[PDB]
């Protein structure tokens, strides 16, 4: 736990209708209290329609960002197509589980659309792990990090079923914010992701910087 | 934690933050972490909460006492004495305690830094606490006995916003006294340091700054 | 302990170390030369920490890098040298680990004057400015309160100058000499401090 | 649970060397012991390796008797390849890179190498367990040794002397060792009952025995 | 794991395999080293369609290190294979002690690998001679000369290639030592063109010196042809 | 650390400390004067640890000694002074021990000049000379090679100076601020020293 | 023990003929290594029939000779006579073991002159003890110290039974020179003191200094 | 022990004690401390004797190879990078070695410390033991490069005496090589610190010097 508290940081992905998004904060931590960095980012685009939030041990996050980006790659170069969010979710989970008694010290969250093509439907897909590949399945929110108690908190409170992309940026911005300001290794700016089939709205927060 | 006071031309600068942890959960961010010990002295509390508000609030009772009994203002140095012994006493128990104690009495303005190891040391600037290297570097950087009031409460207000920006222990508001011949005013009752880094850091607005 | 201190601006960027050799309490060396590896194609990796960990991990970068530059015939990326740095840190870092910090400095034409920051546990993040050691809680504040965006090198130097001047006066080891690695206008250049 | 075992015993024992101008004194107490008990009062701890060199040795037995072994299988194989016998000189760095091939499991071995080099030179030479060797005109291995090597100092170097003596001669080097390893019986409970005196000079190597007290 | 001895004593007691080897090099083009006070001239023929190929990808005349370069003839892909081994030992030896391989160095740990190429089983012989010019820890400069049989020697000058010894009999008769850059250069092509067709799209060459390894410009190297093609018409 | 060093000679004794006063990795004055404890009657207890335990035990010797003389109305022998001083640490040793060193100096017409030397174990020895410290290490030699009988007051002053240099050329922290307690002709004179 | 090597030093004590004789080394050291002085005597005279010698940490040392003096002057200040030598024996022996539980870390040895009162005859008398008071009552010689294995065998080897004054000097000078030259802790000088009924002899030798 | 080196206009001055210790028990004053790695190179010994001895033999050997392969002197960085490396190989093993390479060669007088953490520093003065912090205090109070070779000599002489006289670890006898263009003179073969003491100590030997 005290490696976890090393960096601090979390990450948080929600569903709105035909909508998902995810959102993480920004700060680099280094012994648990000195701010190192601002724009360390936790999150990462596999394909578009698939993305993680790595939070955890920056080291391993890296390391498992990398490892995730070639397994995508090779896959979706060799069966020419986008790997399915699905795919992606247990691929994850047997990297990690592959570590099972040395593992990678992530917290990861998957977050993007499960394609189920008739036209095509964009079902939204929401997934939260352990550092050893368990996988939780779920269709309102997804939380991971140190700051985990306080996003569940907030998300159980606010989260509102079927939201537009609108309803769905203020509430997973309200539900980081509030979960951040009770964290002191946690925050120093925030990024908002905020996915639709059509387009991708990246949003940086006014937040607090202490 | 941030706390620090330095001596200037005009007085004495007092300037702390407001946060109060439990682990790495923020238990407050209104902690009033500046005690008036009696008129003219005033006391930081650093480290743990309780030993701090206990024994600073015991050292008032023993000044009240005092200057009862002696019909006459305890010194700086006193106090400060007084309570460097009481918490020697408690050497090995494991108390957590950073004080600064500054005041004006016959001897002109003083201030020591007490901890709980009894540590006692006079000077003319302290910082205490995770956040007071940073607090430190800033007012070494800018510091001059010749500042006038305002220059002197700006400088205590960027010293920690800055240790604030730094140190994940220290946030909420900062609150900067004065302490004068008589007695000591609340220049700054408490600011939320949020304001202060889109002041001084970010005040375009337009993008998340980088370190 | 090995003060490391990085600033990167739109025009430059400059690194500085203590150039102190310590074997247990005495100095062996008052101009030391093992924190700063300079590589070809305006690169520079600064290191600290053990001075064998240093030697080893700094050479064995240098070495392989400058094998990748004749092989291609090319200059590496800043970006993939610095990847690549955190990469075999972060490789030998659950096998046997090198207990080191690294500054990685550089210019590129598509990047511009880059600096990464790294941990001992291979932690890394591109910055605008950082700090290592216990030195660097007595600078970071410094670096924050005075950098600013189109600073000037010779403004640069000066915050160093600042720098090193709250490290003699308030830093428990009394760090007086230093040297700093400029770059800049397509040149590197090495400056010594006293103060 | 089970604790580790630990795979060290002392079985203690003292070995002395006494080097002259053309010979070389190697003595050792035949005391076998474990702990607080005697195993046997007669276990030799000085191995013939040439016509003129003895290697003896004090600490843990199966570890001395193997080291023995090894190093005069080592020495015949050297004789059969090289049709020469090695001097005195190849056998101790010979000595010092076996003892340090265990560096980190070391031999419990403490050992002195006597012998006369060709130029009829007494030599000895002093070892740690993990190789360090240093060659000595007297020295002293195992659990007597510190209270031998000051007698010897004293006897041989006379540093604190001003009216030295300068007349050395083998039958009173040889009364020494005898002087000073039953003063060593007299204080050291893991020296007794027996010690062999090996004496190298031009002829060879002879054995001659003299007895300690039992308690 | 192949381990058949593809190279073996014939009756006559020659390795064959070598032989071979050495008959590819042989059809390999031509390449030419001089040496001077404190530089080296290398030039080798260039071959390359017009217009379709490009000219700066195909690389005879390479760096191995800070200080020492090669040029080769014989087979392209061995010659890759060789030559990336031999910046991999370049960079091992500077580790190991602290100071840049000199050329002696390197060009005995390349003939050691052909000869090693010539004595393990399952493996063929490099069907590569190589000139390798550097420095020497004196920072002399030096020339060396190594073939697949893996035997090598210091030279001031020498040709490898495909007729090598029409460039060779040449630079004999027309080498002198401590020559200046331009007349070093001027040499190399002459040497050169003495066995391959006159143009400057025909040749590349390069200068070693202490500082680097500079290739002399297209421009130079066409008047520098102009005035060989001069000379030939005045003395025909 | 706390660097103490002691020269008594036939006709002085002179007493040096740096001026540090350090809380983990900060200095937080490079004016201590928590070390020298001036004690009335020509006496002077120097001490080295932790401030807290320094201040402690320094200031219960002075008060303790100040009594004596105020309730005989005389002043106490060097020797016994020194002798109270090390057997009062040597109570607290075994029950509440201060992590201190000592170097106790002073006058008087019985015995000249006297320097004793105290551990933090409360063993004591007179000495002619004396360090604590890990600079002790660096200055012990100095103090040999340069010392003899009948050495003036300057003499020995630039050999202090000669070891000052030293502490701040390979000294692992590097002390450049020293305070002096000369004791000689009858008065006590007090000098500040940088290099 | 490795409380004894902080400081280092030893003691030696040995009777001839009307005479005994008592030597120490004179380092005083700090961490095991390092010596701070070279007058720190061991030897202590309690009145002049009976010296002891108190090895082992200075602290200590000082503590029980300050101790062991008050006593001894209280004893004879009440009894108008002078302690005799076994009767201080005894006395040493119950003020260690008072200690037993929290001893001092010393390793005495008490040499003197036993009387004999028909004319007066005085008997050479040697005691060592261990740090919780047991006692050797011995006629040739006794040792304490670190170096107690060294001068143990000088001993044992070289002591003669009845040597006049000078014998007894050159004997037990070279016993504690010779043995002081293989410990790395102790030496830096030695006093010897030659004690007879009628005059007490006190000598430095001129020994190592390294 | 107490091994030291440095450079002079002359060449190099190493000195060293000969005391080797098995725990607080002296087992020899006669050892040697400094080794000839080749012709031009000397080796100094601090720390395991094992260590050491078999380290520096095994560079002399690798040493040997490389100048007969390559018909041409190692350089003493070289020298000092292979027993670097071969010592970092056992890092976390225990190793204890303080080595002071000196030698000639084509760039000049070289002087390197390699200790077995795999420490690699050059310079122009060194000292490794437990006694080294005294001859560092001593060369550095007397050291000028422009001393002569009578010069030099002594003050290495003085250093090793004043480190033995402080540390219970160095003893025995103090050596002094000088190396030089053509290789290396024994200046001092070895001379017992006994008579040093009595020498610059206290030279009228009427009574126990006092520290
Ligand atoms: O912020 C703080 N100091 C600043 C704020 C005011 C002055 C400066 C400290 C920061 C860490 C202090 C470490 O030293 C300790 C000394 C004694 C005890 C404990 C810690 C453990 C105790 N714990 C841990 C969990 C259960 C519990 O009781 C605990 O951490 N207490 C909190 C109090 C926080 N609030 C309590 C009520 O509201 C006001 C403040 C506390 O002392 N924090
Ligand atoms: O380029 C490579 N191979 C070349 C080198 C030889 C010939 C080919 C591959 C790249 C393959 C990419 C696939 O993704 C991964 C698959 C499995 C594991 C890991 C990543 C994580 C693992 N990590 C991360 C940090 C700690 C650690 O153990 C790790 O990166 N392993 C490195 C091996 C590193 N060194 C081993 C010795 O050989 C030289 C390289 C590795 O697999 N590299
Ligand atoms: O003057 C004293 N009494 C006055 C003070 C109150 C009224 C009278 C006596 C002197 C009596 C001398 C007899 O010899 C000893 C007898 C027994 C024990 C010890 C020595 C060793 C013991 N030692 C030595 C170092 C560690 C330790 O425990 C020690 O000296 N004990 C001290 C008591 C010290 N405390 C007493 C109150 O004041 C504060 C200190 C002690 O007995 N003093
Ligand atoms: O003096 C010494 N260094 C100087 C002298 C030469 C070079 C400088 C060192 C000083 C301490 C070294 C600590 O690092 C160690 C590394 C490995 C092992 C051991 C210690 C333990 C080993 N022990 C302890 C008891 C049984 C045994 O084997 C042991 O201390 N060995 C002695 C060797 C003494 N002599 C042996 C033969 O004669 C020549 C030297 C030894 O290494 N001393």
């Amino acid at each position: 736990g005290s490696i976890y508290n090393y960096n601090g940081g979390c990450v948080l992905g929600m569903s709105g209708s035909n909508c998902v998004a995810i959102a993480c904060d920004l700060r680099l931590g280094a012994n648990t209290f000195t701010t190192v960095s601002t724009k360390f980012s936790k999150i990462f685009k596999m394909n578009n329609n698939v993305y993680v939030g790595l939070s955890g041990l920056a080291t391993d996050i890296q390391t498992l960002y990398e490892i995730l980006r070639y397994r995508v790659n090779l896959y979706e170069v060799r069966q020419d197509a986008e790997m399915d969010v699905e795919c992606f979710a247990n691929m994850l989970s047997s990297i990690l589980y592959s570590n099972r008694f040395s593992p990678y010290f992530v917290n990861p969250i998957v977050v993007g659309f499960k394609l189920k093509h008739y036209k095509v439907n964009y079902e939204p897909y929401l997934t939260a792990y352990d550092l050893i590949g368990a996988k939780c399945e779920t269709r309102d929110f997804v939380v991971n990090g140190v700051t985990s108690e306080q996003l569940f908190g907030m998300c159980e409170s606010l989260y509102v079923k079927d939201q537009d992309e609108n309803g769905l940026f203020e509430t997973i911005s309200q539900c980081l914010l509030s979960a951040l300001d009770r964290d002191c290794i946690s925050g120093w700016g925030a990024e908002v992701l905020v996915l639709t089939p059509e387009k991708i709205i990246k949003k940086k927060l006014k937040a607090r910087m202490d | 934690t941030t706390t620090l006071a330095f001596k200037f031309k005009d007085g004495i600068i007092v300037a702390v933050d407001s946060r109060a942890s439990m682990g790495s959960f923020i238990s407050s961010q209104n902690v009033e972490k500046i005690i008036e010990i009696n008129k003219n002295i005033l006391g930081t509390m650093a480290g743990g909460a309780a030993d701090c508000l206990y024994w600073e609030k015991y050292l008032g009772k023993i000044i009240k006492i005092y200057e009862l009994r002696n019909n006459e203002k305890i010194s700086v140095r006193a106090a400060s004495t007084i309570l460097s012994n009481i918490l020697y006493q408690y050497k090995g128990y494991g108390l957590c305690c950073g004080i600064i104690l500054s005041g004006y009495d016959h001897t002109g303005f003083n201030m020591f830094y007490v901890d709980d190891s009894g540590k006692k040391v006079e000077g003319n600037l302290f910082s205490c606490g995770s956040g007071s290297t940073y607090a430190y570097s800033i007012l070494d950087s800018a510091y001059d006995y010749n500042l006038n009031l305002d220059q002197a409460v700006e400088l205590a207000r960027n010293a920690i916003y800055h240790a604030t920006f730094r140190d994940g222990g220290s946030g909420g508001k900062v609150r900067v006294f004065h302490i004068h011949k008589n007695g000591y005013d609340k220049i700054i009752e408490g600011e939320d340091v949020f304001d202060l880094h889109y002041h001084y850091t970010n005040p375009e607005q337009k993008d998340q700054y980088v370190m | 302990m090995d003060t490391l201190i990085g600033l990167r601006g739109n025009n430059f960027v400059v690194l500085a170390a203590d150039t102190y050799s310590i074997n247990s309490i005495i100095k062996l060396k008052n101009d030391d030369n093992t924190k700063f590896y300079d590589i070809h194609g305006n690169k520079c990796l600064l290191l600290g920490g053990s001075i064998g960990d240093r030697l080893q991990f700094g050479e064995f970068i240098r070495k392989n890098v400058h094998l990748y530059q004749y092989q291609n015939n090319t200059d590496m990326f800043v970006k993939s040298f610095a990847f690549f740095t955190r990469k075999n840190l972060a490789y030998y870092l659950r096998r046997n680990p090198f207990e080191v910090n690294c500054l990685i400095a550089g210019y590129d034409k598509k990047d511009g004057y880059q600096l990464y920051w790294c941990d001992y546990l291979s932690n890394m993040d591109s910055v605008n400015k950082g700090a290592h050691g216990y030195g660097a809680y007595l600078v970071s504040a410094i670096l924050d309160k005075y950098y600013h965006e189109n600073l000037t090198v010779d403004e640069a130097l000066d915050i160093f100058k600042l720098c090193f001047e709250e490290l003699k006066k308030r830093f428990l080891l009394t760090q007086i000499n230093y040297e700093l690695r400029i770059m800049y206008d397509n040149k590197v250049e090495t400056q010594y401090v006293t103060v | 649970g089970f604790k580790r075992w630990y795979p060290y015993i002392d079985n203690g024992g003292t070995v002395i060397g006494l080097t002259g101008k053309d010979y070389v004194i190697l003595a050792a107490d035949t005391r076998l012991s474990l702990s607080y008990s005697i195993y046997t009062r007669f276990c030799p701890k000085i191995s013939k390796l040439t016509d003129k060199c003895i290697i003896g040795s004090s600490g843990m037995q199966s570890d001395i008797k193997t080291l023995h072994s090894l190093l005069q299988k080592k020495i015949q194989l050297f004789v059969l390849e090289h049709s020469h016998y090695p001097d005195i000189h190849v056998i101790a760095r010979l000595l010092c890179v076996i003892l340090y091939s265990r560096r980190f499991f070391p031999y419990y071995a403490f050992n002195i190498l006597a012998g006369v080099d060709e130029n009829n030179k007494g030599v000895l030479y002093n070892y740690d367990s993990v190789g360090s060797y240093c060659e000595a005109t007297h020295s002293c291995v195992g659990s007597g040794s510190q209270l031998i090597l000051p007698i010897l100092d004293n006897r041989v170097e006379q540093k604190n002397q001003l009216i030295k003596n300068t007349n050395f001669n083998l039958g009173d080097d040889i009364n020494f060792v005898k002087d000073a390893i039953t003063s060593a019986t007299e204080r050291d409970i893991y020296t007794g009952d027996k010690t062999l005196i090996y004496v190298i000079d031009k002829m060879g190597i002879n054995v001659n025995t003299l007895d300690l007290k039992q308690d | 794991s192949y381990d058949r001895a593809i190279t073996v004593f014939s009756p006559d007691g020659h390795l064959l395999q070598v032989e071979h080897a050495l008959e590819a090099v042989k059809k390999g083009g031509c390449a030419v080293a001089i040496k001077s006070s404190n530089f080296a001239v290398l030039a080798v023929e260039k071959k390359n369609i017009p217009k379709l190929q490009n000219p700066k990808t195909t690389e005879k005349l390479i760096k191995l290190d800070e200080h020492n370069c090669l040029a080769f003839a014989g087979l392209n892909a061995d010659a890759r294979v060789l030559v990336n081994k031999t910046r991999l030992e370049c960079q091992r030896y500077y580790l190991n002690m602290d100071e840049p391989a000199p050329v002696d160095y390197i060009a005995k740990y390349v003939a050691k690998v052909q000869q090693k190429f010539t004595h393990r089983g399952g493996v063929r012989p490099f069907g590569i001679a190589t000139l390798i010019a550097g420095f020497k820890n004196n920072k002399e400069i030096c020339i060396y000369q190594t073939e697949p049989s893996g035997i090598y020697a210091a030279w001031k000058a020498q040709a490898i290639g495909k007729n090598a010894k029409i460039v060779q009999e040449f630079l004999e008769k027309n080498y002198q030592e401590n020559m200046e850059q331009k007349d070093c250069i001027f040499l190399a092509l002459k040497a050169i063109f003495e066995v391959v067709e006159l143009s400057s799209k025909n040749v590349e060459v390069a200068l070693l010196t202490e500082k680097d390894l500079t290739f002399i410009e297209e421009q130079e190297i066409n008047s520098m042809v102009e005035l060989i093609d001069q000379e030939r018409t005045k003395n025909n």
